[PDB]
RNA sequence: AAAUUAUUUUAAUUAAAUUAAUAAAUAAUUAUUAAACUAAUUUUAUAUUAAUAUUAUGAAAAAUUUAAAAAUUAAUUUUUU
């Protein structure tokens, strides 16, 4: 005689609180764009004397050797350290005010890593540009 | 509780047998069952059930299977544990040449995750080639061999060194041959024919994952719904309800609410004198 | 098989009629009535006997409007640690002191905090430039926190001064053995 | 109820055994290791002061002993004690009859 | 018959009380069901006093309130102080100051119409407690009526059994059972 | 035999069971580690995601405030370079190997003063219990 | 889980080796209570040993000082235990070179041991 | 502060504190095997196992038996008062390897011959001591004799 | 006694004087101990006729106060003297199951030292008055005023409230501290 | 004299809040994070919470503090069972230090996998998301512009419906309601695999 | 078939197959005596053996499977000092 002791958020609960909707919104941010100004605002977040790297690149370790972008001290996270939740101890506190970015080799991984973020309670990230952040050297 | 004089003399109130070592495996011996003589993860292997006494005599080192894996690892019938790289060389200066020869494939049978796409330069297959050729060339030495190849020869990419193994060697013969030990080359050829192979197996694995084959990281099939492109509940595809559609209004059985001003159908009771 | 007869042979003196006269029926009786006590006593006497003590303190907590259902849990709240066998001595022989425990739990007084695990004295994070004659900042930290606590326990003769006794010289009581 | 939910972090309380117990000089950085290796190695009770001697309240390992017969070593050392044929006890390997 | 150790209960079979119930499986042995549990179950809780505080005196599983809500009577007398160790020093009125108070409440209890012949009896027993501590409880009475006989058998060595050397005092001291 | 029904209190205290296991396997799918930074606080609040029904906030009369007192507090070893600034001061007194005695100011070693087998005469007592039988730690 | 220590004859209360009755120290050497929280200093005097065994001799000197002060208050003159601590104390100076007081504080334990019985 | 923290990133493991909430004698021979590899047999026993991978399976198989608790290592270096700079691979490098019940060798005989020789290398430690006194006195009795004739 | 408030130690001092019972904790057992009271504790390796102070003390109460020491009280001295160091009455466990032919007469002599307490003194240190019903240390302490004045719990809103005899439902807590 | 330590270092956290301020009571709701049953700490969760074990005389200030002491102050002796406790205390530290001297090793050689959960476990629980990287989990990405949402709540209705009585109080609705399956009388638990 | 005489102890367990003008014999178990530390992991955890002694054919509650079974049969985890 459950749901009398436990709530309705029992038995009628799709304990899959992971990704019924976020994955979609991940493919939404994939669609719009990211460009210079979308990095230039992040440049101001690098211009902010408080240095916490904004964008992160989820790319294989041989890839980054080929096009090194590590210049502004941005964070290089293996895409599982994001998915698995091992990266939350280094992730902004303001889940609703922060928007980092996610660079990736091919834009499928980026959105596939940014959906992991939005599963971790993060709200804004437009989630890709492998080539812009190099054209925005900063 | 009910402890009574000694380790393993705990609860002593349930009637189980203490001092019985429940951790130890059952001596299944003669009994025939898939659960025989198998570490519990190997229970699914019902095609090689390990029942029978001889499997009891040889999993445990019983009578004459007393050293059972009569040929375990640490014997090689072929090369008897001596490295097959000739040190007896004509000139002592060139003894270091043969170092780094491939004794087998070294790259395909292991199945490493070479995440290098086949269009990278050659200098990015050095971290793989090394792990099998240390004790032959320092890591920073390879990056002197795996660059003179890129500079001197017409080969640049992992895909090239897999499509031009003939054109590469002929360069090495007529241009290298004094610095780059051909050990590197046949190692360089063994990875470039793998990185190219795996990328074909990855690029295919990604190209089925769209066509809907959907296998997990460990490659077991997992069936999962496709993404929605239209309305979730079917409308022009709906199957008829399946229960005789005598609506709630043709036989006002229940669940029907009507304003009291708008009471219908009393043509003999109270609609004959409507208001 | 040894029936410990000479350990029972003189103890039939307190059995009843037929058992005392004859021996093979006298033993058989006592070596059973004994064999059931030491089985009743190990597994059954407590969970009966410790229910008189619970029925006592309860109905003695019941006099003060609280139950055992509430007292047994409102004691462990206050970290008070009085075994029930003791609360039964207080329920009877010290009624006021018991109701004191009663009126304590019902009170909204903050129970004592759980004990703090060991802390890291911050001198471990400085690197003493090692001079032979000066103590490490973490020792004279530990010491002062061990001497202030030795002056804490019991009225003694040790530099007997009112309230807090003398310390800054107690830490340097080695020079008093120095030449 | 018997399904207690607590931080099992609570059931091995380290309030009394922090690393200043086993490593007594760790806030002193020299990191010395002075543990108690086993219940076996316990040397025994020892008077902290000589003025309070530990009492002699015997146990089933003292109050219940027997007179020392002479072993074949005590008769090999000092043959001045094998004084009767009841001292020529058999080989030590012969434990006794079945 | 296959007489092998480990084929059943090692030597025969016995039915101790930890078996007749909680048998193999815990659901109990078929026969020898078990004795009914004739212990003394504790009684259920009294009702708490009415609220009239508006402090959420009703809440049961809250951090502030200890479970028991016992604001009974001359509890304000049990005015407690906070020690140093974290303890408490409860100053209460002594067992005489209460029985002497109880007399006052009781002596003005039955006097309104007529103190009954039992009401005169109680104030005597009450006035007998302040003076002599004439105790009325079993725990001492059960103890004293016996402890005297037990200690007089000592002063006057009415043993009849002087040997009793802890082997014969073995059964005794256990055929008694508290 | 199973004749009369399982008493209700048992079923309820067995629904707490599956909701214990449903709380173990929430622990057994955590990442094996946590990418952390040196400069930042140790655990500023930084728990797992165990803020479903968060308790004991009171910072005292809380079980954890012997620990998170120091975690949330500013981390002293604030950089990998600061670590060697701190790790280069600790010695190992008993470890196997050679040493350099005059590294201190004027200390003269002990084990080469009372020999290797002799131990200082520790005052044996209830509270103070020293290691017993020291000649059994030589493997 | 906690396993209580086994009983074994290696755990007897051996007697502390007393020099015989009709003999005093120098007879051979010249031929060649109040409540004092001893529970608190026994733990302290131990913590001195761990420091003189580790190599923080100067820091162990300051502890043994305290123990040399509580011990001479609890036990009377001539006592053996008060001779035990001003003995290790004398071994604490010598690590730190103060041999002026080390030998002196150690020559006094003899004049504190011989005068005993 | 709206920024992914920037700094040299250290990773910290986890340490599981495992207890036993269900009796072991109700379960299988494999589940009892896992509990044995977690140093857990009796109800109420408690051990502190690491979060390494092959432990994660052992604990997983017996989830219905134990009650786990996870600690990040920094949340362990404070549960026991430990300086942040001292790691644990130097704290353990101090305790002897022969801690109580040193090894777990393949059967209680091999255990009883691992404790035997351990009680021998004590005998030999005093005997290698008692001759090293003689070998030095013998090498001196030789030099006293040798130099005697000069 | 000691205190931080000079007026507390004036009113609380006359309470501590008198015979005091302490609830010691010796040998994993608790005892209620009066000064000239004799207890039988599990064997403490102590000589006979030697003084002993018992460390763990959970409670000390006198005729009028009672210091409910949360888990343990410090600064209290309950010293005692060992009289006997002996094996109390021996209770034999006769162990034999009715299956096997084998008996085990296990004589469990219970080694127990028998203490006679001498000194039960208490040196508390009161911080401040503590109001029971909302625990906060009070600034000022007045001997006469009850910090938690109490009121009859009969609102009149119910019919089935049990009205005891109208002498006890109309009562006050006699003011004792003055 | 009595003593109260509660920890190896003493220095108890102040038991009293403030000269008059609020007293900061402890959390008295059992840590069973669902929030619906709302349990209470039960004596044993309030003995653990105070730093004993689940029993009174285990690990607690009731086991560390001496049984007694010679009234002059000369402390007790090392009870043969006491030492075996100090070894049991040290055996927990070393159980913790070793079990972290292994972890502080594994992260050094990268041996700790990045995918959380053993291979067999991850096949068992569908909440650890598959660790595909360069593909989408459910096959093809939502190529169609989503603005593509299915809400379980529209069509999936889990309503605890009251099984309504066949209304006998009205004549006609009793006859329609006469679901002609009242011949459930063929429900004999008959032999389902024989005749 | 009925018996087979000496308390306070100090290492655990079951097995179920080849055969029988149907059980003194064999495996497997148990037992007595004795053994040597082969990659696999934690710094985890592990009764594996040899040599002899051995008058045994049938496994609670489950999970199922034969059989009119109306239980027997297969099954396999229990099996209290």
């Amino acid at each position: 005689n459950l749901n009398k002791r436990y709530g309705a958020p029992y038995v009628a609960k799709g304990y899959a609180s992971l990704d019924p909707r976020c994955s979609l919104d991940a493919y939404s941010s994939f669609q719009q764009t990211v460009t210079s100004a979308d990095m230039k605002k992040a440049l101001l977040s690098i211009d902010s004397t408080s240095s916490g790297a904004l964008v992160i690149d989820v790319r294989s370790e041989p890839e980054r050797r080929l096009r090194p972008l590590l210049s502004p001290a941005i964070v290089a996270l293996h895409p599982h350290d994001i998915l698995s939740g091992a990266a939350c101890p280094i992730l902004p506190s303001n889940k609703e005010r922060a928007e980092m970015f996610v660079v990736a080799s091919e834009a499928q991984r980026a959105v596939n890593a940014c959906t992991a973020l939005r599963r971790w309670g993060f709200s804004r990230v437009t989630a890709v540009s492998v080539d812009a952040v190099s054209e925005a050297i900063a | 509780a009910s402890t009574a004089k000694g380790y393993m003399n705990r609860v002593m109130v349930y009637a189980h047998r203490r001092r019985k070592a429940r951790y130890l495996a059952p001596k299944n011996a003669h009994v025939r069952s898939p659960l025989a003589h198998k570490m519990p993860e190997e229970y699914g292997n019902t095609w090689d059930p390990r029942s029978g006494v001889e499997w009891h005599n040889r999993m445990r080192n019983r009578n004459h299977y007393r050293h059972w894996p009569w040929a375990r690892w640490t014997d090689d019938p072929v090369r008897f544990h001596q490295d097959s790289v000739c040190h007896r060389t004509v000139s002592a200066l060139s003894t270091v040449a043969n170092n780094g020869a491939p004794e087998w494939d070294y790259y395909a049978e292991v199945g490493q995750a070479y995440e290098t796409p086949s269009h990278f330069p050659l200098s990015y297959t050095a971290p793989f080639i090394y792990q099998y050729t240390a004790q032959c060339w320092s890591r920073e030495d390879l990056q002197s061999y795996l660059e003179r190849i890129e500079q001197s020869s017409g080969l640049r990419t992992i895909a090239d060194a897999a499509s031009r193994r003939e054109a590469l060697y002929t360069w090495w013969h007529n241009a290298g041959m004094n610095v780059i030990p051909l050990g590197v080359l046949q190692h360089l050829e063994l990875v470039s024919r793998d990185i190219v192979a795996q990328n074909a197996r990855k690029s295919y694995r990604i190209e089925q994952h769209e066509r809907g084959i959907l296998r997990t990281p460990e490659m077991e099939r997992y069936y999962a719904l496709p993404h929605l492109r239209g309305p979730s509940m079917p409308v022009q595809l709906a199957q008829p309800s399946g229960k005789y559609p005598s609506g709630k209004f043709t036989q006002m059985m229940e669940d029907v609410a009507i304003h009291p001003l708008q009471k219908p159908d009393a043509r003999y009771k109270h609609n004959m004198y409507p208001a | 098989y040894y029936r410990a007869t000479a350990e029972l042979d003189r103890l039939r003196g307190m059995l009843r009629g037929r058992a005392r006269l004859e021996r093979k029926v006298g033993l058989k009786r006592i070596t059973f009535l004994m064999r059931t006590q030491t089985r009743y006593r190990v597994e059954q006497k407590a969970h009966w006997e410790r229910a008189i003590v619970r029925k006592n303190v309860d109905s003695a907590a019941h006099e003060h409007g609280s139950g055992w259902q509430h007292l047994r849990n409102d004691l462990a709240r206050q970290n008070l640690m009085l075994l029930p066998r003791t609360q039964q001595q207080l329920a009877q022989y010290e009624p006021l002191a018991f109701r004191a425990v009663m009126e304590l739990c019902a009170s909204r007084v903050a129970p004592p905090p759980p004990p703090m695990t060991a802390q890291v004295p911050e001198e471990a994070y400085a690197t003493r430039p090692e001079d032979p004659k000066v103590a490490h900042p973490a020792a004279r930290r530990q010491l002062e926190e061990c001497v202030e606590r030795m002056l804490c326990t019991g009225r003694s003769d040790v530099l007997q001064r009112e309230g807090p006794r003398t310390t800054q010289a107690w830490m340097d009581a080695w020079k008093e053995y120095d030449l | 109820r018997y399904r207690l939910f607590h931080p099992v972090h609570q059931t091995v309380p380290f309030h009394f055994n922090p690393v200043q117990s086993i490593f007594p000089l760790i806030y002193e950085n020299n990191l010395l290791a002075k543990p108690r290796l086993s219940w076996k190695d316990y040397e025994g009770r020892k008077e902290f002061d000589a003025d309070h001697p530990l009492p002699v309240v015997g146990t089933r390992l003292n109050e219940r002993t027997t007179t020392h017969k002479w072993s074949h070593w005590d008769q090999y050392i000092n043959p001045q004690i094998t004084q009767s044929w009841m001292y020529l006890t058999q080989t030590p390997e012969y434990v006794g009859p079945r | 018959r296959a007489q092998h150790p480990n084929a059943g209960t090692r030597f025969g079979r016995v039915y101790n009380r930890g078996f007749v119930r909680y048998g193999f499986g815990g659901f109990g042995m078929s026969v020898y069901s078990s004795k009914k549990d004739r212990t003394f179950k504790v009684m259920p809780v009294p009702p708490p006093p009415p609220a009239t505080t508006a402090v959420e005196q009703r809440d049961d599983f809250a951090d502030n309130r200890g479970l028991s809500a016992t604001t009974r009577t001359l509890s304000p007398t049990f005015r407690m102080f906070a020690l140093e160790d974290g303890g408490v020093l409860v100053s209460h009125p002594s067992h005489a100051q209460i029985m002497r108070w109880n007399q006052r409440v009781h002596t003005e209890e039955g006097k309104a119409a007529n103190s009954t012949v039992m009401d005169e009896y109680v104030n005597s027993r009450i006035q007998a407690i302040i003076a002599d501590n004439t105790i009325e409880n079993t725990s001492l009475s059960q103890w004293r009526k016996a402890h005297m006989w037990n200690v007089i058998k000592s002063h006057g060595k009415l043993q009849r059994r002087w040997g009793t050397p802890d082997f014969v005092m073995g059964a005794r001291s256990t055929l008694y059972n508290n | 035999e199973l004749l009369h029904p399982l008493p209700v209190w048992a079923r309820r205290q067995q629904w707490l069971k599956r909701d214990t296991v449903e709380m173990n396997e929430a622990i057994l799918r955590e990442p094996y580690y946590r990418i952390k930074t040196f400069a930042q606080p140790a655990a500023f609040v930084s728990p797992r995601v165990s803020e479903s029904a968060a308790h004991e906030p009171d910072t005292q009369q809380s079980s954890r405030y012997g620990v998170d007192r120091q975690l949330r507090g500013p981390r002293r070893a604030v950089s990998p370079e600061r670590l060697q600034e701190l790790r280069e001061q600790l010695q190992f007194v008993g470890s196997i190997g050679p040493k350099v005695p005059p590294a201190a100011g004027a200390g003269t070693a002990y084990q080469d003063e009372y020999g290797t087998r002799l131990r200082p005469r520790y005052p044996q007592s209830w509270d103070t219990v020293p290691p017993h039988q020291p000649s059994r730690s030589e493997i | 889980s906690y396993f209580k220590g086994e009983l074994f004859p290696n755990q007897l209360a051996r007697p502390l080796e007393r020099l015989p009755r009709g003999v005093s120290l120098a007879a051979a050497r010249k031929g060649q209570r109040p409540y004092v929280p001893l529970g608190e200093v026994a733990k302290l005097e131990l913590q001195g040993d761990y420091l003189t065994e580790g190599g923080l001799h100067q820091e162990a000197l300051e502890y043994y000082g305290v123990v040399a002060k509580a011990y001479e208050l609890a036990y009377p003159k001539d006592h053996p235990q008060v001779a035990g601590i001003r003995l290790k104390l004398a071994g604490a100076f010598r690590r730190t070179g103060r041999l002026t007081s080390s030998k002196a504080n150690c020559e006094a334990v003899l004049q504190m041991l011989d005068s005993a019985v | 502060t709206t920024t992914i923290a920037a700094g040299p990133y250290r990773r910290v493991g986890n340490v599981f504190i495992v207890t036993c909430i269900d009796h072991p004698f109700k379960f299988s021979w494999e589940v009892n095997r896992m509990l044995r590899e977690l140093r857990l047999e009796f109800m109420g026993q408690t051990t502190v196992v690491p979060d390494i991978p092959p432990v994660r399976k052992r604990i997983w198989r017996v989830r219905h038996v134990v009650r786990v608790d996870q600690l990040d290592l920094d949340e362990a270096k404070a549960l026991i008062g430990i300086p942040e700079h001292i790691s644990f691979r130097d704290l353990a490098g101090q305790i002897p390897p022969t801690f109580g019940r040193g090894g777990s060798v393949a059967n209680p005989h091999m255990r009883s011959k691992m404790n035997f020789m351990r009680l021998r290398r004590m005998r030999l430690r005093d005997v290698m001591h008692r001759d090293q006194l003689e070998k030095r006195l013998l090498e001196e009795r030789h030099h006293a004799l040798q130099q005697q004739q000069q | 006694l000691r205190s931080a408030n000079p007026t507390i130690a004036k009113a609380l001092q006359p309470l501590i004087e008198g015979p005091k019972f302490a609830v010691v904790y010796c040998g994993n057992h608790q005892y209620k101990v009066s000064p000239g009271d004799v207890i039988a504790v599990q064997r403490l390796r102590a000589p006979i006729g030697s003084q002993i102070a018992l460390k763990k003390v959970l409670m000390v109460g006198g005729p009028r106060f009672t210091a409910i020491g949360r888990p343990l009280l410090e600064h209290v001295r309950v010293t005692a003297d060992v009289e006997e160091q002996k094996r109390m009455r021996n209770v034999v466990s006769l162990f034999s199951t009715p299956g096997r032919r084998r008996l085990r007469w296990l004589d469990a002599q219970h080694a127990a030292t028998i203490l006679r307490i001498r000194e039960v003194v208490y040196e508390p240190t009161v911080v401040g008055e503590l109001d029971k019903y909302d625990g906060v240390l009070l600034k000022d302490f007045h001997a006469d005023r009850h910090p938690n004045p109490v009121f009859t719990a009969n609102d009149g809103y119910d019919l089935y409230y049990p009205k005891d005899w109208n002498k006890v439902e109309e009562a006050s807590a006699f003011l004792e501290m003055m | 004299y009595s003593e109260y330590r509660s920890s190896y270092t003493g220095a108890r956290s102040a038991p009293w809040a403030a000269p008059e301020a609020a007293p900061a009571y402890p959390s008295a709701r059992s840590p069973f994070p669902l929030e619906r049953p709302r349990f209470r700490k039960t004596h044993i969760e309030w003995m653990l919470h105070h730093g004993h074990g689940d029993r009174y005389g285990k690990y607690g200030p009731s086991r560390e503090i001496a049984d007694f002491e010679y009234a002059d102050g000369t402390p007790s002796s090392i009870s043969g069972k006491r030492f075996a406790l100090k070894h049991h205390q040290d055996h927990l530290l070393v159980q913790l230090i070793r079990s972290a001297a292994i972890v502080e090793r594994f992260e050094e050689e990268e041996l700790l996998p990045r995918i959380p959960g053993t291979p067999e476990q991850r096949s068992w629980d569908p909440e650890i998301p598959l660790f595909l990287e360069d593909v989408d989990e459910f096959g093809r990405p939502p190529r169609p512009v989503a603005g593509a949402t299915y809400d379980p709540a529209a069509f999936v209705s889990d309503d605890i419906k009251k099984d309504v009585r066949r209304p006998f109080w009205s004549r006609r609705r009793w006859a329609l309601s006469d679901n002609f399956m009242v011949p459930m009388s063929p429900k004999p638990k008959n032999t389902i695999k024989d005749e």
